[PDB]
C-alpha cells in the first residue's frame, strides 16, 4: 500500500475546492474535488469513443476515428452522429487536462513544494488549445480541429501543412523544431551524465559533482551545473511547445500562402535586390 | 433556523458563482479569439477542409 | 526486398515492428524494477508488510561505495525510518490521513518533514566542506546581483525578524546556497537562497512569519552544516506555508 | 444473501458514496448520450418531425 | 514566489580547475573568462578545456568540412559577398547525380567535392565519439554519454552513408545546406508515398515527443524540491533526502506510480536513445523495404483500405 | 452512531429538514419552468 | 426516506452544499447546449 | 468479527438498512420511468 | 500453518467466502434468467 | 473445491472486490458494444425496423 | 510430475495467481475476436443468415 | 532453496486446491469445447 | 551430458522460468499465427470450404 | 587446443551463456525466415502445390 517513508507525509490539508470531503486516498491515487472531476470526464470521453467506433462500423483501434463537425455548421452545434460527439469528447478532454492540473495543485500544496509541474502541464493544455479551440475559433468552424484517429489527425496534420507548401518554411515552426532537437539532445546527455557518475567503472567509489563538471568542461570547455541543466530543461521543453503554439496560431490567420514565399522579403531588400548571382539570381 | 436557511443558501450560491464566473470567463476569452479573428481578413483568404 | 513476405504481408518491416514491441515491454520491465530499489517492500499503515507489493519483482541488490570513506549503500535493502513520527489516524480504514498529534511543524511531519540524514557535512571533489560560510570562504565575492548582507528580514506577517549577516557558498558550484539569519536575540538561523525574495531594501520570506523564525533548527558548529541539519531547516521553512497560513 | 450487510464491513462508506455517485451519474449520460445518437429515440428530432417544426 | 529560474545572487571565487583522477593535466587549457549572463542561468565559468589527440583530429576534420562547404558556397556566389549574405541558406553542396552510382568517378562540381566534405565529417564525427568515450574514461566513469551519442551517430550514418550503399547511389544522401536539406526531407516523405505511416516514423515522433514531455516533467519537479536541495541529486542517490521523497511522493499520488533520483535518469537516456533508434530503424526500411509507407498502412490495418 | 462528520442526531435532522425545504423549493421552480416550456413547445 | 438525515453524518454539510451548486450550475449549462445545438428549440435563432 | 473500517455489527445493520431503502426507491423511480417510455415508445 | 498473507484466520476466510459465493450465485442467476430472456426473444444458435 | 475459500487468505479482500467490480462493468459494456454493433443485435435499430420509425 | 508442486517454492502464489488470471482473460478474448473475424464462425452474424434476418 | 517461506506442507497443500481448481476449469472447457464440436467442427 | 543439471548453479531458476515461459508462449502464437495466415493450414478456412459454410 | 577450457577464466559464464542464446535464437530465427520468404524453400507452399491444396 504505502512507501516506507509515505506515511508521515499523508496528513489533513491542502486541498483548494472542498475540505475532509474527498481527502483521501484510492490506492496510490490521491482523489480530491478535481480527482472525482478527472474520473468522470475522461471516463466519460473514453466510453464516447468506443460508442463512435460503434456508430462508426469498426472496432480495429487504429481506425477508430472520431470527426469533427463540418464546414457548414461553422461554430455552432452538430448532430451527434456527424459532428457533435467530437464536440462532446473536446469537452471531455478540456474538463480532463484542466482538473487535472487542479489536483496536481493540491497535491503539490499537500506537499509544500513549487507549482512548477501543474504550469508546464498547462503549457501543453494551451497548446492543444491553440489546435483545438482557439485557431478554429478564429478562422470560423470546428472544422479546422484535427479528429480523433491514431492515424487520420496525422492526415490532418499533412493536409494542414501541405495547404501552405512546404510547412517548415514556417520560421515560427523552426525555432519549435530547434527547440525540440535540443531538448532531446540535453536530455541524453543530462542522463548519460548522472548515470555515468553513479555507476562508474566497475569497483570504483560513486563520481562527485566535480567529476560532471570536470566531464563537460573537458568535453566542451563549459558546464552549465544541475541547478542550471534542470533550468535548461524546463525551459526547453516549454519554449519548443510556446512556438509551436505561436507557429499555428498564425498559420490560417496571419499569413495565408507558402512560407518559402515568405522567406522572400530577405532577398528582395533593397540594396542586394538586383545584384546578377548566385541562386536568386 | 432562519440563519440556517441563509447559510445553506450562501453554500450553494457560493458554488454556484464560482462554476458560473468559470464559464463566463471562457466565454469571454472565447468571444476575445472570435473578434480577434472578425477583424483579421479571414473570410476574403479561406482555407479548404483539413479533415477529409 | 520490395515485397517480399515470409508468409501473409509479413515483411522485413512487419519483422521489425513486433521485435521492437517485444524489445519495449522488456526495456519498460527493467525500467521499473529499476526504480523500484526505493522505498519498498510496500508497508500497511500499521508498519506491517502490507498483503499486495505488485506486479513487479524486487531488483536484485546493487552496491554503491561512497566517496572518501564514507561506507556503503546496497539497495534495495532494510529501510527504515529511525525518528518517531507524530500522527494518529483519523480512520480505522486505510486511506485517510493522519492527523498531527501536537505541532506538526516542531515535531516534523506533514510539509514540515525531514530525513534522517547522515549527521556529517556533505564534501566536494577534494575532500572539503560543500557549503562554507562566504567570510570562511577564500576569494569569494557577492558578484552582480544585489547583495543582502545588512537587509532587514520581513515575514509573512509584513513584521521584521531580523537582518541578513553572512551568505553561505556552495564552493564547487560558486552559488549561494544560504542566508544567515541573527535575530533579535543575537542568534543566527539558517534559511534557504529558494524560500526568500530579495527586494531593493529587504529580504522577504514569504513561508514563514516573524514570530517562527525563532523555532528554525540551529546549526551545532557555527562554520558547517550537516546534511541531517539541512534536512531539519527546509523542512521547517517549507512546512511553514501549510502550517504558518493564518497570521 | 441477509449477510450482504458486511459488505461495510470491508468498505468505508464515504469512499464508496463517492464512487456510486460518480458511476450512476456516468452510466446515465452514457445512456442519455447512446439515445440520443440514434435516429430513433433521439426525442429532440422525433417532436420535430411529429408537429413539423423542420 | 520566488521560482528559482533565474539566479538573484551571483557570487564569484577562484575558477575551478577539475578533477585529476589520470587526466593528462598538459593537455588542459588555462580558465576563461567568467560570463555574468551566464552565471545568471546557470554557471559562469568558462573553460578549461581538454584537448588532446583526438581533439585535434576531430578540429582538423570538422574545420575542413566547414570551409570545404564554405569555399563551394562562395563559389555558387560568384566570389560576390552581396550575394553570398542575400542567397545563404540557398547555397547547398550536392551528392552525385543518380547516374554515377555509388562511384568517386563525379567531377568536382558534380558531386566530388561533396564526397571530400562527408569524408571530412566522417572523420570529425567518429572522432568525436572516440574523445567521448576517451573522457570518460579518463575520469572514471561509465561510458552511457558514448552510448548514447552512438545512437545518435547510428541515424546520421543511416541517412548518409548505408541507406546510400544500399539503394545503391550517393543520389540518396542529404546536401549540405540549409533549406537545401528541408527540401531533401520533404522529398524523401513524398517519393515514399507518407512518412507519416512509417511505423518506426511513428515511435521516432513518440519518443521525441516524450522526450520533451518527461525533460519539462523532470526540470520541473527537481526546481519545485529544490527547496530541500533536490538539484544535488548525486547525494540525494547516496543518501535519501525529503526531497526525492516528496518528488516520489508526488508522482506516485498523481499517477500511481514514481521513480527513483537514479531511475529517473535511466528513464531519460533510454526516450533519447529511443527517439534516434527508431528513427535510424524507420529511414534505413524506406525505399529498400517498403516504396509506399501509405499503402503499406493499407496493407497493415492502419490506413482505410 | 457513526458521527464521521460530529453531527448530533438532532443537528443532523435540522439541517435535513432545511436541506429538503430548500430542494422541494428548487424542484417546485423547475416543475413550473417545464409546464410553460412544454405548454409552448412539448417535446413528446 | 425514514432515516436519510444520516447522510449529514457521513459528509460535512458545508462542502456537500458547495460540490452540489457545482454540480447542478454545470448540468444546467450542458443541458441548455445540447438545447442549443437542436435546429429546434434553439430559442437564440428564434 | 473480522474488521477493517471499525464498524460495529449494529452499525452495518442500520447503514445497510438505509441504503437499501435509498436504493429501493431509486430503484421504484427507475422502474416507473422506463415503464412510461416502454408504453411511449417500446423496444421490443 | 496460516500461510496467510492478509492477516485473516480459518473461520473469517470460511465466513467471507460463503457471503461472497451467496452474492456470485445471486449475480449468476439474474445473468441466467437474461440471457434465457434473450434467447426466448432472438435466438443466437 | 471445498477447500476455495483459502483465496482469501492469499488474496485481500478489498483489492480483489475493487478490481472485479471493474473488470465485471467493463465486461459488461464491451459486450453491450458488440451487441450494439452488430446490426441482427441492435435492439434499438430492430424496434425502428419493427415498429416502422424513420 | 509428482513433484510439481514444488513450483510454489519457486514462485510466490499470489503473483502468479494476478498473472494467470490476466493471461487467461486476454487469451480467451483473443480467440473470440478471431473467431468473430472469420466470417465461417461469427455465430451472430450465423445466426442471422440462418433466421434471414437483415 | 524456500524462495517464497512456503514448507513442504504448505506447497503440498496449496497445489492440491490449485490442481483441484485447474482440473475444474479444464472440465468446463472441455465441454464447452464437445458442444462447440458437436454444433459445428473445426476438422 | 548427464551433468546438465550444474546449469542450476548458474542461472537462478526463477529468471529462467519466468523467461522460458515467456519465450515458449510467444513461440507459440508466431507459429499459430504463421499457420493461420496461410491459405492452407489456415484451419478454420479448410473447415469452411470442406463443409460448404460460405 | 586441448587448453581451450581456460576461456572460462576469461569469461564468467553467466555472460557467455545468456549471449550465445540470444545470438542462437536470434540466427535461427533469421534463417527460417530467409528460407520462408523465399519461393524455392518455402516448405508450407511446396506442401501446398504437392498436394493441390488451391
Ligand atoms: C531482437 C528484438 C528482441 C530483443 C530482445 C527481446 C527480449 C526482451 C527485451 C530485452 C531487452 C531489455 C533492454 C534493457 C537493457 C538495460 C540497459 C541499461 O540501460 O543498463 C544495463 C546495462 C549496464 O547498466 P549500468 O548499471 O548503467 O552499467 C554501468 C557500468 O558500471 C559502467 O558503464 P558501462 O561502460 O558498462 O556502459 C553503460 C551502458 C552500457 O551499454 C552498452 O554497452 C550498449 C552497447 C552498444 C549497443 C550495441 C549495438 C551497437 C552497434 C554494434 C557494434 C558494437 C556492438 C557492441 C559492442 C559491445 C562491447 C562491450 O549501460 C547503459 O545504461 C546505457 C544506456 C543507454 C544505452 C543506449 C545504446 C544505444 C545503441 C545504439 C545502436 C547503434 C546501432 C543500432 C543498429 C540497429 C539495432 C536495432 O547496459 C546495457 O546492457 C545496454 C543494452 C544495449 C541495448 C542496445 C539496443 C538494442 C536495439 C534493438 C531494438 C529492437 C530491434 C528492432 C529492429 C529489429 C530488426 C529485425
Ligand atoms: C514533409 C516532411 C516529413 C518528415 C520527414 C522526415 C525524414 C525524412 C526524417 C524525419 C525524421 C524525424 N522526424 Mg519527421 N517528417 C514529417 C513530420 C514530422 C513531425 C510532424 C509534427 O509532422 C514531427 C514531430 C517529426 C519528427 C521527426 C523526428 C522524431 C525525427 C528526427 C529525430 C532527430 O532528432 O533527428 C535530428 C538528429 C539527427 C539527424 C542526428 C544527428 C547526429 C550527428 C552525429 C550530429 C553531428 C553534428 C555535426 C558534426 C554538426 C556540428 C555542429 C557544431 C558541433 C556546432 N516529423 C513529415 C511527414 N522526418 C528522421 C527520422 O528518423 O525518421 C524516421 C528523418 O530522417
Ligand atoms: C509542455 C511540455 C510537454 C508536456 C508537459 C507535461 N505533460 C504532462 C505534465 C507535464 C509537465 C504533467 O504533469 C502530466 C502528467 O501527469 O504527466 C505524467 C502531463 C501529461 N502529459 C500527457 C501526455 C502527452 N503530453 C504531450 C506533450 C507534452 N507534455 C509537451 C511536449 C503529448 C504529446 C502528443 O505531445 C502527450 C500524449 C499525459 C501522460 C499527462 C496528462 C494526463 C491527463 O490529463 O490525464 C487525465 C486524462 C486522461 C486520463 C484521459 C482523457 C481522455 C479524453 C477524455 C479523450 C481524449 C482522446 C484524444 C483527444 C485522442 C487523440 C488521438
Ligand atoms: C503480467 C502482470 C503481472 C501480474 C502480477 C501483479 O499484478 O501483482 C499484483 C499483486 C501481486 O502480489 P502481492 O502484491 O500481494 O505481493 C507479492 C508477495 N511478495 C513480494 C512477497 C512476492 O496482487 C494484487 O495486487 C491483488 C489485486 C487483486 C487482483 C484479483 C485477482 C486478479
Ligand atoms: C516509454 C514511453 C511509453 C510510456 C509508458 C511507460 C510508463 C507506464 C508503464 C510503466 C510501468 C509502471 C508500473 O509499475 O505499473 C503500471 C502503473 C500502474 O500503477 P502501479 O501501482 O502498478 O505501479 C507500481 C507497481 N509496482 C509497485 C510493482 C512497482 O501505471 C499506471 O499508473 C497507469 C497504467 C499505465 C498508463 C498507460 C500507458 C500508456
Ligand atoms: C508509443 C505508441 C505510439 C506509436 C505508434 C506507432 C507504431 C504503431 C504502428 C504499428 C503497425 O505497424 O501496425 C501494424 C503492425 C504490423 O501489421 P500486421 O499486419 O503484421 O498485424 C497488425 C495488423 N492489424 C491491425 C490488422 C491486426 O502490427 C502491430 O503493430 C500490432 C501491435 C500493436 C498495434 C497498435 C495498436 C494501437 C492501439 C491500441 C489501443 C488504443 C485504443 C485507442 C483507439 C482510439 C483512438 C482515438
Ligand atoms: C480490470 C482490473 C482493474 C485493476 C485495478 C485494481 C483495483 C484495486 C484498487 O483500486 O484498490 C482500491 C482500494 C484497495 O483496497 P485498500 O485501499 O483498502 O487497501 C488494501 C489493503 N492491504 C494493503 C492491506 C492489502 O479500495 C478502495 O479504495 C475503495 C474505493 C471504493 C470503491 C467501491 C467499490 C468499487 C467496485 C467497482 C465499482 C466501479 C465499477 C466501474 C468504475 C468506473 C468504470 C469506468
Ligand atoms: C471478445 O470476447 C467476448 C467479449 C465476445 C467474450 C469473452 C468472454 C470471456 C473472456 C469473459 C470472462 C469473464 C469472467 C471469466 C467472468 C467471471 C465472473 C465472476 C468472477 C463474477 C462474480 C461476481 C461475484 C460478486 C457479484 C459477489 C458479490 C458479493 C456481495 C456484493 C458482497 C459479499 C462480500 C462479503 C460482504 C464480504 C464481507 C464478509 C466478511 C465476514 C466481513
Ligand atoms: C453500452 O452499454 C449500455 C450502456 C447500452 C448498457 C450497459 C449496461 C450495464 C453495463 C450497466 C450496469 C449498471 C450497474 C450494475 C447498475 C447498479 C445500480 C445500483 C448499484 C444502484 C444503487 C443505488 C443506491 C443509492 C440510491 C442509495 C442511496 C441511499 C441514500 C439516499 C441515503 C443513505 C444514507 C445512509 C447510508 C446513512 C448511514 C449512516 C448512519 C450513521 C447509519
Ligand atoms: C494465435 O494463436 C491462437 C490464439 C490462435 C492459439 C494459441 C494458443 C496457445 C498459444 C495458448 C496457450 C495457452 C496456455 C498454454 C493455456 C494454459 C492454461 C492453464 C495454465 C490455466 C489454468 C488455470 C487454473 C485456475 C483455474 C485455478 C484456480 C484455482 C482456484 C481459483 C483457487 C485455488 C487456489 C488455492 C485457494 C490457494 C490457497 C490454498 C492455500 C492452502 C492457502
Ligand atoms: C446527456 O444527458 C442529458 C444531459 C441530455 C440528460 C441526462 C440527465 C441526467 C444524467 C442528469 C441527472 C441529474 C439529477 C441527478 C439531478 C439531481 C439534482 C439534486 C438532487 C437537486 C438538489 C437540490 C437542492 C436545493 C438546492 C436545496 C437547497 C437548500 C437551501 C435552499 C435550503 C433552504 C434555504 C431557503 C429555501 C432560502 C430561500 C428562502
Ligand atoms: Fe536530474
Amino acid at each position: 500500500a504505502l512507501l516506507s517513508f509515505e506515511r508521515k507525509y499523508r496528513v489533513p490539508g491542502g486541498t483548494l475546492v472542498g475540505g475532509n470531503l474527498f481527502d483521501f486516498w484510492v490506492g496510490p491515487f490521491y482523489v480530491g474535488f478535481f480527482g472525482v472531476a478527472t474520473f468522470f470526464f475522461a471516463a466519460l470521453g473514453i466510453i464516447l469513443i468506443a460508442w463512435s467506433a460503434v456508430l462508426q462500423g469498426t472496432w480495429n483501434p487504429q481506425l477508430i476515428s472520431v470527426y469533427p463537425p463540418a464546414l457548414e455548421y461553422g461554430l455552432g452545434g452538430a448532430p451527434l452522429a456527424k459532428g457533435g460527439l467530437w464536440q462532446i469528447i473536446t469537452i471531455c478532454a478540456t474538463g480532463a487536462f484542466v482538473s487535472w492540473a487542479l489536483r496536481e495543485v493540491e497535491i503539490c500544496r499537500k506537499l509544500g513544494i513549487g507549482y512548477h509541474i501543474p504550469f508546464a502541464f498547462a503549457f501543453a493544455i494551451l497548446a492543444y488549445l491553440t489546435l483545438v479551440l482557439f485557431r478554429p475559433v478564429m478562422m470560423g468552424a470546428w472544422g479546422y480541429a484535427f479528429p480523433y484517429g491514431i492515424w487520420t489527425h496525422l492526415d490532418w496534420v499533412s493536409n494542414t501543412g501541405y495547404t501552405y507548401g512546404n510547412f517548415h518554411y514556417n520560421p515560427a515552426h523552426m525555432i519549435a523544431i530547434s527547440f525540440f532537437f535540443t531538448n532531446a539532445l540535453a536530455l541524453a546527455l543530462h542522463g548519460a551524465l548522472v548515470l555515468s557518475a553513479a555507476n562508474p567503472e566497475k569497483g570504483k567509489e560513486m563520481r562527485t559533482p566535480d567529476h560532471e563538471d570536470t566531464f563537460f568542461r573537458d568535453l566542451v570547455g563549459y558546464s552549465i551545473g544541475t541547478l542550471g541543466i534542470h533550468r535548461l530543461g524546463l525551459l526547453l521543453s516549454l519554449s519548443a511547445v510556446f512556438f509551436s503554439a505561436l507557429c499555428m496560431i498564425i498559420t490560417g490567420t496571419i499569413w495565408f500562402d507558402q512560407w518559402v514565399d515568405w522567406w522572400q522579403w530577405w532577398v528582395k531588400l533593397p540594396w542586394w535586390a538586383n545584384i546578377p548571382g548566385g541562386i536568386n539570381g | 433556523k432562519t440563519n440556517l436557511r441563509l447559510w445553506v443558501a450562501f453554500q450553494m450560491m457560493k458554488g454556484a458563482g464560482w462554476a458560473g464566473g468559470v464559464f463566463f470567463g471562457t466565454l469571454l476569452l472565447i468571444g476575445f479569439f472570435r473578434v480577434v479573428g472578425r477583424m483579421l481578413p479571414i473570410q476574403e483568404n479561406q482555407a479548404p477542409a483539413p479533415n477529409i | 526486398m520490395v515485397g517480399v513476405t515470409a508468409f501473409g504481408n509479413f515483411d522485413l518491416a512487419s519483422l521489425a515492428i513486433y521485435s521492437f514491441w517485444i524489445f519495449l515491454a522488456g526495456l519498460i520491465y527493467y525500467l521499473q524494477t529499476e526504480n523500484m530499489r526505493e522505498g519498498y517492500p510496500l508497508e500497511n499503515e500499521d508498519g506491517t508488510p502490507a498483503a499486495n507489493q505488485g506486479p513487479f519483482p524486487l531488483p536484485k541488490p546493487k552496491t554503491f561505495i561512497l566517496p572518501h570513506g564514507r561506507g556503503t549503500l546496497t539497495v534495495p535493502g532494510p529501510e527504515s525510518e529511525d525518528r518517531p513520527i507524530a500522527l494518529a489516524r483519523t480512520a480505522v480504514s486505510e486511506g485517510f490521513p493522519h492527523a498531527p498529534t501536537g505541532d506538526p511543524m516542531k515535531d516534523g511531519v506533514g510539509p514540515a518533514s525531514w530525513v534522517a540524514r547522515r549527521d556529517l557535512p556533505e564534501l566536494d571533489g577534494h575532500g572539503h566542506n560543500k557549503i562554507k560560510p562566504m567570510k570562511a570562504a577564500a576569494g569569494f565575492h557577492v558578484s552582480a546581483g544585489k547583495n543582502p548582507i545588512g537587509l532587514p528580514v520581513r515575514g509573512c506577517d509584513l513584521e521584521i525578524a531580523g537582518k541578513v549577516v553572512d551568505i553561505w557558498v556552495d564552493i564547487p558550484e560558486q552559488m549561494a546556497r544560504f542566508l544567515e539569519v541573527e535575530l533579535k536575540d543575537g542568534s543566527t538561523r539558517l534559511l534557504p537562497m529558494q524560500m526568500v525574495k530579495v527586494q531593493s531594501n529587504r529580504v522577504h520570506v514569504n513561508a514563514l512569519s516573524s514570530d517562527l523564525f525563532a523555532g528554525i533548527p540551529t546549526i551545532k558548529s557555527p562554520t558547517e552544516v550537516t546534511l541531517l541539519e539541512e534536512d531539519k531547516i527546509c523542512g521547517y521553512v517549507a512546512g511553514g506555508l501549510m502550517y504558518a497560513a493564518p497570521k | 444473501m441477509s449477510k450482504f450487510y458486511k459488505i461495510w464491513m470491508i468498505f468505508d462508506p464515504r469512499r464508496v458514496f463517492v464512487a456510486q455517485g460518480v458511476f450512476l451519474f456516468l452510466l446515465a449520460v452514457m445512456i442519455h448520450l447512446i439515445l440520443l445518437s440514434t435516429p430513433s429515440y433521439n426525442w429532440l428530432e422525433i417532436s420535430a418531425a411529429k408537429y413539423n417544426r423542420v | 514566489e520566488y521560482q528559482n529560474i533565474f539566479s538573484q545572487v551571483q557570487v564569484r571565487g577562484p575558477a575551478d580547475l577539475g578533477m585529476t583522477e589520470d587526466v593528462n593535466l598538459a593537455n588542459r587549457s588555462g580558465v576563461g573568462p567568467f560570463s555574468t549572463l551566464l552565471g545568471w542561468f546557470g554557471n559562469a565559468q568558462l573553460g578549461p578545456i581538454y584537448l588532446g589527440s583526438l581533439g585535434v583530429l576531430s578540429l582538423f576534420s570538422g574545420l575542413m568540412w566547414f570551409f570545404t562547404i564554405g569555399i563551394w558556397f562562395w563559389y555558387q556566389a560568384g566570389w560576390n559577398p552581396a550575394v553570398f549574405l542575400r542567397d545563404l541558406f540557398f547555397f547547398s553542396l550536392e551528392p552525385p547525380a543518380p547516374e554515377y552510382g555509388l562511384s568517386f568517378a563525379a567531377p568536382l562540381k558534380e558531386g566530388g567535392l561533396w564526397l571530400i566534405a562527408s569524408f571530412f565529417m566522417f572523420v570529425a564525427v567518429w572522432s568525436w565519439w572516440g574523445r567521448t568515450y576517451l573522457r570518460a574514461q579518463a575520469l572514471g566513469m561509465g561510458k552511457h554519454t558514448a552510448w548514447a551519442f552512438l545512437s545518435a551517430i547510428w541515424l546520421w550514418m543511416v541517412l548518409g552513408f548505408i541507406r546510400p550503399i544500399l539503394m545503391g547511389s550517393w543520389s540518396e544522401a542529404v546536401p549540405y545546406g540549409i533549406f537545401s536539406h528541408l527540401d531533401w526531407t520533404n522529398n524523401f516523405s513524398l517519393v515514399h508515398g507518407n512518412l507519416f505511416y512509417n511505423p518506426f516514423h511513428g515511435l521516432s515522433i513518440a519518443f521525441l515527443y516524450g522526450s520533451a514531455l518527461l525533460f519539462a516533467m523532470h526540470g520541473a519537479t527537481i526546481l519545485a524540491v529544490s527547496r530541500f536541495g533536490g538539484e544535488r541529486e548525486l547525494e540525494q542517490i547516496a543518501d535519501r533526502g525529503t526531497a526525492a521523497e516528496r518528488a516520489a511522493l508526488f508522482w506516485r499520488w498523481t499517477m500511481g506510480f514514481n521513480a527513483t533520483m537514479e531511475g529517473i535518469h535511466r528513464w531519460a537516456i533510454w526516450m533519447a536513445v529511443l527517439v534516434t533508434l527508431t528513427g535510424g530503424i524507420g529511414i534505413l526500411l524506406s525505399g529498400t523495404v517498403v516504396d509506399n509507407w501509405y499503402v503499406w498502412g493499407q496493407n497493415h490495418g492502419m490506413a482505410p483500405l | 452512531d457513526l458521527g464521521y462528520t460530529g453531527l448530533t442526531d438532532e443537528q443532523a435532522q435540522e439541517l435535513h429538514s432545511v436541506y429538503m425545504s430548500g430542494l422541494w423549493l428548487f424542484s417546485a421552480v423547475a416543475i413550473v419552468a417545464h409546464l410553460a416550456v412544454y405548454i409552448w413547445r412539448p417535446w413528446f
